[PDB]
């Protein structure tokens, strides 16, 4: 069959109400940040907008009825390469600063078994370094991992 | 195969394939504790 019925939706629809305190039909940062608090998750202002943005299909800044449902539905398939981006980043992030430099990158290449020097790594960081800040940030790491 | 340009970066990207996870859906799991 591969489909959802009122029985399956009836459950998901219940989840929305749980997050919707004022029950206005749309989840905002104020209503979301609150629930997350009781759960034990105090994300950053930029992080919160990011989470909602992901599910934000109509780009309204809030989680609609179907927006929250479709989110759990995506679990079926599609959307996976992204995980490899976040996981890998953490796997390479030794100092846990959230940034990759020629020093760290060079160390990662060693684990793979690739003989590279400081002069060589320069060519790498130069590629990922889009903003030309002198280092490779997550924003750049995600684009380099998503693109060829 | 032989040589050309810096094909090292592509080595870090690995092949296409992995697990699925949303940047919010996980929160739902935390709801298992909070009353309904
Ligand atoms: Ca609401
Ligand atoms: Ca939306
Ligand atoms: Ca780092
Ligand atoms: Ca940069």
């Amino acid at each position: 069959a591969d489909q959802l019925t009122e029985e399956q939706i009836a459950e998901f629809k219940e989840a929305f109400s749980l997050f919707d305190k004022d029950g206005d039909g749309t989840i905002t940062t104020k209503e979301l940040g609150t629930v997350m608090r009781s759960l034990g998750q105090n994300p950053t202002e930029a992080e919160l907008q990011d989470m909602i943005n992901e599910v934000d299909a109509d780009g309204n800044g809030t989680i609609d009825f179907p927006e929250f449902l479709t989110m759990m539905a995506r679990k079926m398939k599609d959307t996976d390469s992204e995980e490899e981006i976040r996981e890998a980043f953490r796997v390479f992030d030794k100092d846990g600063n959230g940034y990759i430099s020629a020093a760290e990158l060079r160390h990662v290449m060693t684990n793979l078994g690739e003989k590279l020097t400081d002069e060589e790594v320069d060519e790498m960081i130069r590629e990922a370094d889009i903003d030309g800040d002198g280092q490779v940030n997550y924003e750049e790491f995600v684009q380099m991992m998503t693109a060829k | 195969l032989s040589g050309g340009e810096l094909d090292k970066w592509e080595k870090i990207r690995l092949r296409p394939g992995g697990k699925k996870q949303y940047k919010l859906k996980h929160i739902v799991w935390a709801s298992r504790e909070l009353e309904r």
